[PDB]
């Protein structure tokens, strides 16, 4: 046999990359997983090369990030690459999750794959939060203050958990150094979780946009999907190069270039844009305990979706009502993000509460009823009786 | 996840009622025409996800000519959607051609598995 | 090594599909083909077919949610203006 | 003479990869020179060389 | 919130550097450093800009050295351990007017003037915001504005009441090149200089961006060709089906 | 827990410090301000408390500088009530620091503090 | 999955050793045994057997290098003393 099959490690690279049998009919939405791996390699490399210059003290965090932006050779390249690549990481992650929600990639074989994906989603949200708080701008300090003061709503040990996370009595020097140690650590937990994602993917193979079995027509991944993924790799690099070199501060809030002042509230405390729908699901509930419970349930309601998708065909490729309500869910998510960017004002509170209810009624109410109705319509449209 | 016996029960109730038939059957016919699986050469029982032991049982119990024809329709739909086209209009599956061929095998394997579970969980009346 | 559980995918030779008979595949060498064949016909015609097939599902929720967000934004700009402060204090208190 | 063309450049992969690397070297030098020339010529009047010539005159 | 609490949004001026192939007007940077030193240096600081970054942008080496020698910083203490002052050099930073925040607030009616190093990137609107904020001080505030003592009116400031008085009047700086220093000309020059203090990498960043966009777009189109080349053999496949004999 | 000496703070002045990342001020109140603080009916109060419940020393008013609407800083000795004025959304508090008019739901929070003669330990 | 190369270890059932006939294993339950049986006999007797068989290989080279190190240390301490400065400058220059 070949050396790519007989070796210990090259058999792994072969059975994952070179001979991995993909179905022939998958499209460019299946490129987002390889794109997320590319985003992770970009984030980890630019993160190490800025951690060689960053200082995590509360007097030197913002000054060291500005030292990267001014004194370090091509350090502006590394900083804008890290920041806008985190925004692109979350763009491609939302596309990966939405194509999973659409094409039914969460169903019966791949429930382990979907759940490990949700764990990666939680860890990546946490990494982005800690790294945003590492800059120690104005949005960093106050975002840290709000999101870690959320945990003082737990009635038993809320103050204990809060003063353990802070390392003191407010967000300060031990908080920022804690967050830097954790922001270095947690992406390697993400890399191990990506290897577990690849295991759960490899035991059953990819899905295809038809939803039907893909065992009949398959293609080895090398020389077909390598270049088919190279197309989107260069396209992702092109859009990221545009957003790094020509509009580098479009996806950033301009208040982060104010140094972190604990005595000044910046009149709109808002996190990064990819956490804004969860910030809106937070602020919709008029209680601090039920709000953070609803935000964690907003991340964790995707675990209910394998057992509520009552359909008998996989994926909304051939389902009219499921397609319509899937894009209603997608634009509800965009509305939720734009709502959470807004202030807490009169039409926005009711619109955010209604959009949160539609977000939770998609998985819990809309999907079982619509899929049952489509099962009945699919039966009686072709059974003659 | 929804059992095929339940879909058959609800659909037979809709079809046996004269009001529900004339109200919901054209909605389902237009739903199937909008669903567009016939433009790829698929009948509907090619679309059922087979990765469960009831469907593996029914596909094992399918006769061989239906198995070879289903294999060709699945491979043809994969190649058609690879090329990002549809089949030509004489290669579309006609309405009278879209017969449930896997459905008696699915319903029989479902009744066998439900009877096996019910006998696994009996309580003898003593 | 140890064997693992029953999966719905094998490897090259024992994929676990049906037995296939009578299905005959023909392909040509790409070196004897024209790549970028039909791209100007598909770019204006097949792309139009795909857009005609799949734009109501993507555009009617976009229309609903954008009209909702625009109407809410216009109501907010009416509320925090000078002409609607009576309604502002009424709907705030 | 596509046979001589292929036999010189694309038959041996060592000659192919060496040709690609030689072209990459030449393209790096030539491309950076042409981009800096086009950029500085597009922004004529705003550079420090032009401001320095104005202060000297 | 209200329009007065948001502040008036600053219009898009045709800046010389807006646009993907554009560079800072470095003569405008030199004039902006003149209007920084002669006006804005009495209340605002530039604690992030070293003297050595101005060499090759708005001044020369022997031209920056004279300003750095005009300021005085702390030295290493002498043999007896006494504190000692030193005439500054190219490695030192542009000094602020006040020793600390308490002295700044004592000099400026209780309000701290921010360090102007990153404020083009620290405010929404950016250069347009700085320009409209400097120029658009109304001589009279509009009728009914309850104004605090020592607070001036500016519409583009969020809240309407800014603690910075209008500081840019006509011909208060004699330019070196004879450029007629009106109010809006000096405001445009300091906005360009403060934008350079915010983004000193701007010119080289757009240059490497041009290189990068051309290289990556060419790689994208080359990769589309190579992908369709490799996929021709599968995309042009033909399946035929003669049904088998029943046995 | 910090200690602030009450000897260099004269009558009729404020002193605003930071403590655990939060602003906290001390006021040497006049007897006019003490009578004005105990001379407001609780019906005028959306969050009604008394001066004996809100300070331990009536001479020395000590409270946190967090406006209870969203966390802005009320300006020192500004407003229409003789107290403090949050300028972010127009919140007013008296010299006792209770909310009368504004979007603030509660009064200015009192920290925990004890006395050592002419100095205070807040913590 | 795909097969790996020819290895010299299988798993439980197909280890890759030879065929075995006639070798018969006997093993009684530890719950019927005495753990800590023989630990005092094997503490003083079996341990002396193992040490007696395997201490010359560990004690001749340790003694060689320890005597070499002690001799070098004593020569260095003699050299940088007052009695051996003539030999110090001689072997140093
Ligand atoms: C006007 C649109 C004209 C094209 C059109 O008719 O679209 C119909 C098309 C519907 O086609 P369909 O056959 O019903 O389904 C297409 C499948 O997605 C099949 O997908 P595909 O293989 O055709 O790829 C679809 C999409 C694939 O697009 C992506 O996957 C996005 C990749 C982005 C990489 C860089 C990401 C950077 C971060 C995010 C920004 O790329 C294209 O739309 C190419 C069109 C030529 O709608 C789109 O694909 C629009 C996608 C826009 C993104
Ligand atoms: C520094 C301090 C630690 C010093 C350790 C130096 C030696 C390194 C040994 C490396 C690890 C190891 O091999 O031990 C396994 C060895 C037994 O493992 P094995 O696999 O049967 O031995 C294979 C060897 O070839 C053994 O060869 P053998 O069978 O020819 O030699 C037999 C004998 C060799 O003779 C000796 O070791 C003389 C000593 O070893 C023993 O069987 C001694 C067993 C003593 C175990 C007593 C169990 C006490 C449990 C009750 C205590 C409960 C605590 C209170 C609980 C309170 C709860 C609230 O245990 C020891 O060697 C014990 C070493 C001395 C420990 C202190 C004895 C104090 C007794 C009280
Ligand atoms: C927590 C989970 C969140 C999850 C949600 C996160 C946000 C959403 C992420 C981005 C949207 C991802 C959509 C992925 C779904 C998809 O792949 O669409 C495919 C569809 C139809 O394709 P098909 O169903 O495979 O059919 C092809 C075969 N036929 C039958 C035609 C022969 O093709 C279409 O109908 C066109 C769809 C193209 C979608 C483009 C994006 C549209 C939405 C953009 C929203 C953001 C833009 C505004 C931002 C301000
Ligand atoms: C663009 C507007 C396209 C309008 C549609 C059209 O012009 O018809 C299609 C032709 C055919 O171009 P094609 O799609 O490459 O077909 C190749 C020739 N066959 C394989 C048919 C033998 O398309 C063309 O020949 C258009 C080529 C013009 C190139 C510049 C377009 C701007
Ligand atoms: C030096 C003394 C220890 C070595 C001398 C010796 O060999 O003594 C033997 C007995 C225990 O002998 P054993 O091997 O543990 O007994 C197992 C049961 N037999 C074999 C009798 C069937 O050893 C003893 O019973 C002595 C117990 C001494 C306890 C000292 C603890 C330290
Ligand atoms: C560097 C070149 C070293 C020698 C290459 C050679 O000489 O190639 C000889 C071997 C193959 O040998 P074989 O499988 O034909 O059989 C051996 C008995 N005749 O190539 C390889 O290692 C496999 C190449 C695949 C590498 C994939 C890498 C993916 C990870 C990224
Ligand atoms: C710091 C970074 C360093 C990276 C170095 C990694 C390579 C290992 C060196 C081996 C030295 C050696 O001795 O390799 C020699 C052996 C011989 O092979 P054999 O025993 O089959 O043949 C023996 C004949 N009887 O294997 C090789 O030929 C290795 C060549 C390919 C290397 C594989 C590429 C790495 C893939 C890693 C997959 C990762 C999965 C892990 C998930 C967390
Ligand atoms: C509980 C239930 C609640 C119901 C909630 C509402 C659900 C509404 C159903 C979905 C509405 C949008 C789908 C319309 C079908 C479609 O998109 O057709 C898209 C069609 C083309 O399609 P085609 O060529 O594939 O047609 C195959 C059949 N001939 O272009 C048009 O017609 C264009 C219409 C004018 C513009
Ligand atoms: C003297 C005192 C001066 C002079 C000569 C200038 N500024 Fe300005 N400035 C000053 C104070 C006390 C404040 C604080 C006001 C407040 O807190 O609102 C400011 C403020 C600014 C700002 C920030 C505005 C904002 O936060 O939205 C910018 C930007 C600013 N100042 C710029 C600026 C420029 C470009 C000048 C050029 C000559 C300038 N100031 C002069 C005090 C003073
Ligand atoms: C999982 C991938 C990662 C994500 C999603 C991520 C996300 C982020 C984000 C959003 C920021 C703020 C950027 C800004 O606005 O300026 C940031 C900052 C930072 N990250 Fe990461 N990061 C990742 C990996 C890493 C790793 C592995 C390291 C360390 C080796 C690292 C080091 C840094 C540092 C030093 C900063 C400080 C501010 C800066 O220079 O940008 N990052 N991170
Ligand atoms: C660091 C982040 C991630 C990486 C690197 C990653 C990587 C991959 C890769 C390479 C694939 C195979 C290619 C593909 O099908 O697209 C894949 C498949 C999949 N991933 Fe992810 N993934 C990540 C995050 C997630 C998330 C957040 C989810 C959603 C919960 C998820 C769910 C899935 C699913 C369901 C599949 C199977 C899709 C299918 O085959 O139909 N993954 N992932
Ligand atoms: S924060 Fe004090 S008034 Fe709103």
């Amino acid at each position: 046999m070949a050396f790519r099959k007989s070796n210990v490690y090259l058999s792994l690279v072969n059975s994952y990359i070179i001979d991995s049998p993909q179905p022939s009919s998958i499209n460019y939405w299946w490129n987002m997983g390889s794109l997320l791996g590319l985003c992770l390699v970009i984030q980890i490399v630019t993160g190490i090369f800025m951690a060689m210059h960053y200082s995590s003290n509360i007097e030197l965090a913002f000054s060291s990030v500005e030292h990267i932006m001014r004194d370090v050779h091509n350090g502006y390249i590394l900083r804008y690459l890290h920041a806008n690549g985190a925004s692109f990481f979350f763009m491609v992650m939302f596309m990966h999750m939405a194509k999973g929600l659409y094409y039914g990639s969460y169903r019966s074989p791949r429930v382990t794959l979907w759940n490990v994906g949700v764990i990666i989603f939680i860890l990546t949200i946490a990494t982005a939060f800690l790294g945003y708080c590492c800059v120690y701008g104005q949005m960093s300090h106050w975002g840290a203050t709000v999101i870690t003061n959320l945990f003082s709503a737990i009635p038993f040990v809320g103050n204990d958990i809060v003063s353990w996370l802070w390392g003191g009595f407010s967000v300060s020097n031990p908080t920022i150094q804690r967050f830097f140690a954790l922001h270095y650590l947690v992406p390697f937990i993400i890399a191990a979780m990506v290897i577990m994602h690849l295991m759960a993917l490899h035991i059953h193979g990819s899905s295809n946009p038809l939803g039907i079995t893909g065992n009949l027509d398959r293609i080895p991944m090398h020389s077909y999907f390598i270049f088919k993924d190279l197309v989107t790799v260069f396209l992702f690099m092109l859009i990221l190069a545009l957003f790094v070199f020509y509009s580098p501060n479009t996806l950033g809030h301009p208040d982060n270039y104010i140094p972190g002042n604990p005595l000044v509230t910046p009149a709109s405390i808002v996190p990064e844009w990819y956490l804004l729908p969860f910030y809106a699901i937070l602020r919709s509930i008029p209680d601090k305990l039920l709000g953070v419970i609803t935000m964690f349930a907003a991340i964790l309601v995707l675990l209910v979706l394998p057992f509520t998708d009552r359909s008998v065909v996989r994926g909304n490729t051939f389902k009219v009502l499921s397609k319509f309500f899937f894009f209603i869910f997608v634009f509800n998510f965009v509305l939720l993000g734009q709502i959470g960017a807004c202030h807490v004002e009169v039409p926005y509170v009711l619109m955010g509460q209604i959009a949160t209810f539609i977000y939770f009624a998609y998985f819990l109410i809309i999907v079982p009823v619509i899929s049952t109705i489509e099962n009945v319509l699919f039966y009686i449209g072709r059974v003659n009786k | 996840p929804q059992s095929f016996t339940s879909i058959a029960r609800i659909g037979d109730y809709i079809l046996k009622s004269p009001v529900l038939s004339k109200l919901c059957v054209p909605v389902a016919n237009q739903f199937i025409n909008l669903a567009g699986y016939k433009k790829l050469g698929l009948k509907f029982d090619d679309l059922i996800a087979e990765e469960n032991p009831i469907m593996q049982t029914a596909l094992r119990r399918l006769p061989e000519d239906e198995s070879y024809a289903r294999a060709y329709r699945i491979i043809r739909a994969h190649q058609t959607e690879l090329t990002h086209h549809l089949l030509p209009r004489n290669e579309w599956i006609k309405a009278q051609e879209d017969v449930p061929y896997l459905l008696p095998y699915i319903l029989e394997a479902e009744a066998a598995a439900k009877e096996k579970d019910e006998l696994d969980n009996i309580e003898v009346s003593k | 090594g140890p064997p693992s559980g029953k999966t719905y995918m094998g490897w090259w030779g024992h994929m676990g599909g049906p037995k296939q008979k009578g299905i005959t595949s023909y392909a040509v060498s790409p070196y004897a083909q024209k790549p970028l064949q039909g791209i100007f016909h598909n770019a204006v015609f097949n792309s139009f077919r795909r857009f005609k097939s799949q734009f109501l599902y993507v555009l009617i929720p976009a229309g609903i949610y954008w009209y909702w967000w625009k109407n809410g934004n216009e109501y907010n700009e009416f509320l925090y203006s000078k002409a609607g402060r009576e309604e502002l204090e009424r709907v705030n208190v | 003479s596509f046979s001589s063309l292929y036999k010189t450049f694309f038959k041996r992969n060592a000659v192919f990869v060496g040709t690609i690397f030689a072209g990459a070297f030449v393209f790096q030098t030539v491309f950076d020179t042409a981009i800096t020339s086009w950029y500085e010529n597009h922004n004529k009047g705003k550079l420090w060389k032009d401001v320095k010539a104005r202060i000297a005159a | 919130m209200t329009a007065a609490e948001h502040g008036l949004h600053a219009p898009a001026y045709a800046w010389s550097h807006n646009g993907p192939f554009e560079t800072f007007d470095h003569a405008s940077i030199r004039r902006g450093y003149q209007v920084y030193r002669e006006v804005c240096a009495a209340c605002h600081s530039l604690d992030r800009v070293a003297w050595r970054t101005l060499v090759g942008v708005s001044h020369t080496n022997e031209e920056v050295r004279n300003m750095a020698e005009e300021f005085e910083y702390d030295d290493e203490p002498d043999e007896q351990g006494n504190p000692k002052k030193r005439p500054g050099k190219l490695s030192d930073y542009i000094p602020g007017p006040y020793p600390n925040e308490q002295a700044a607030r004592a000099a400026n009616q209780g309000a701290l003037p921010p360090d102007l190093s990153l404020i083009v990137k620290a405010r929404h609107g950016g250069c347009d915001y700085i320009f409209s904020l400097l120029t658009g001080y109304p001589d009279e505030p509009p009728a009914g504005v309850a104004l605090p003592p020592g607070s001036n009116y500016n519409p583009y400031f969020p809240g309407g009441s800014i603690a910075m008085a209008r500081v840019l009047f006509d011909d208060m700086v004699e330019y070196e090149d004879g450029t007629p220093a009106t109010t809006s000309q000096m405001a445009k020059d300091v906005t360009t200089f403060l934008n350079w203090c915010a983004e000193p990498e701007h010119d080289e960043r757009k240059r490497l961006g041009l290189k990068t966009v051309i290289i990556l777009s060419s790689l994208y189109l080359l990769s589309i060709w190579v992908k369709k080349f490799k996929w021709a053999g599968i995309k042009t496949r033909k399946f035929v089906f003669n049904p088998p004999k029943p046995r | 827990k910090v200690e602030v000496n009450l000897a260099a703070i004269p009558l009729g002045k404020n002193v605003v410090v930071k403590w655990q990342g939060k602003p906290v001020f001390i006021r040497h109140r006049t007897p006019h301000e003490i009578q004005e603080a105990n001379s407001v009916d609780m019906s005028a109060l959306k969050d009604p408390q008394t001066d004996a419940d809100r300070v331990k020393d009536p001479q020395w008013l000590i409270m946190l500088g967090i406006c209870t609407h969203l966390g802005c800083v009320p300006i020192g000795e500004a407003g229409d009530f003789g107290g403090w004025f949050c300028p972010c959304h127009g919140s007013h508090y008296d010299i006792s620091g209770r909310i009368r008019k504004g979007p603030a739901p509660l009064n200015l929070e009192i920290p925990a503090y004890e006395f050592d003669g002419d100095k205070v330990i807040v913590g």
